[PDB]
């Protein structure tokens, strides 16, 4: 799964 | 040529009692906890990354990314404490979607949102996409034991400032939000798979649509969907510099109501002739919370 970023 | 009949609130009033208007995501953020005095967590305006200079960080947002915490947990908890609300009392806005979710409307709820007021308001974990995680419950980080707490057991370590170890096996437990480089959750893009198959009307209240992959989520919507934004400012159109269209001489289905998101989802109800159900369940609510 995609990981989480700032953006 | 589109199924709204004009690109107003009464326009998607009547196409939401209408025959066509059966399944209806939320898409909702920041701002629809704002009036529940919950602060937007991804607002510079906020000043998380200020104050942190006691942490000795290698970078401010150090203190939200997973790997980071993991050996240092104590500038989280620390800042969890201070930003702890005093109290938990969902909007209008939350109950709005409850009274959606009686109607039989509510085919899911995708939220940004930490705080578990969607919960706390009567929706379900069947109802909701909690795409960035939630403090409604806490997990031991060891792979191999994963103990699961609830927010109580969890608000206690906040306030006493001892910092959360497991039970089971003493190491430390997170609040189930999505840490930066922690995978997003499974169910977000499994749940986005179907249930854009599926819906007639998209409600998108107090998200500025600017952090990815939620804003993304408007582009999976059919083609002939009307898409409702109810939020303080216009959000979702197209970058010039690179989406919603509301103005254009080509707008068809998109619809923004500029204003309080309580408001917005008030004046909605009153045009569907539900004002009073939700004025009766929002005074019950609040008055059983005042209560406690
Ligand atoms: C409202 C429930 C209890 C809250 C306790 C205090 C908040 C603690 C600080 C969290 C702010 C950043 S969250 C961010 C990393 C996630 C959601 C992504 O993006
Ligand atoms: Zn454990």
């Amino acid at each position: 799964l995609p990981k989480k970023y700032g953006g | 040529e589109r199924l709204l009949d004009e690109l107003t609130l009464e326009g998607v009033a009547r196409y939401m009692q209408s025959e066509r208007c059966r399944r209806v995501i939320c898409l909702v953020g920041a701002g629809i906890s704002t009036s529940a005095g919950i602060p937007d967590f991804r607002s510079p305006s906020t000043g998380l990354y200020d104050n942190l200079e006691k942490y000795h960080l290698p970078y401010p947002e150090a203190i939200f990314e997973i790997s980071y915490f993991k050996k240092h947990p104590e500038p989280f908890f620390a800042l969890a404490k201070e930003l702890y609300p005093g109290q938990f009392k969902p909007t209008i806005c939350h109950y709005f979607m409850r009274l959606l979710k009686d109607k039989g409307l509510l085919l899911r709820c995708y939220t940004q949102n930490i705080d578990t007021l969607e919960r706390i308001a009567g929706l379900e974990q069947e109802d909701l996409v909690e795409a960035h995680g939630t403090f409604y419950t806490s997990h031991c980080v060891s792979a191999s034991c994963r103990h699961e707490y609830p927010l109580s057991w969890m608000k206690e370590k906040i306030f006493s400032e001892v910092t959360p170890k497991c039970e089971d096996c003493q190491s430390l437990v997170k609040p189930d939000i999505v840490f930066f480089g922690e995978s997003l959750p499974a169910r977000f893009f499994s749940c986005m798979q179907s249930d854009f198959l599926k819906v007639d009307l998209l409600l998108v209240m107090g998200t500025s649509l600017q952090v990815q992959p939620f804003a993304s989520l408007i582009s999976k919507a059919p083609l002939s969907t009307p898409r409702l934004l109810i939020n303080k400012e216009k959000a979702g159109q197209s970058d010039p510099f690179l989406g919603m269209d509301f103005d254009s001489k080509k707008a068809y289905r998109d619809v923004a109501w500029l204003g309080e998101c309580d408001q917005g989802c008030l004046a909605l109800a009153e045009l569907l002739g539900w004002k009073k159900e939700l004025e009766d369940l929002v005074r019950r609510e609040h008055a059983s919370i005042d209560a406690q």
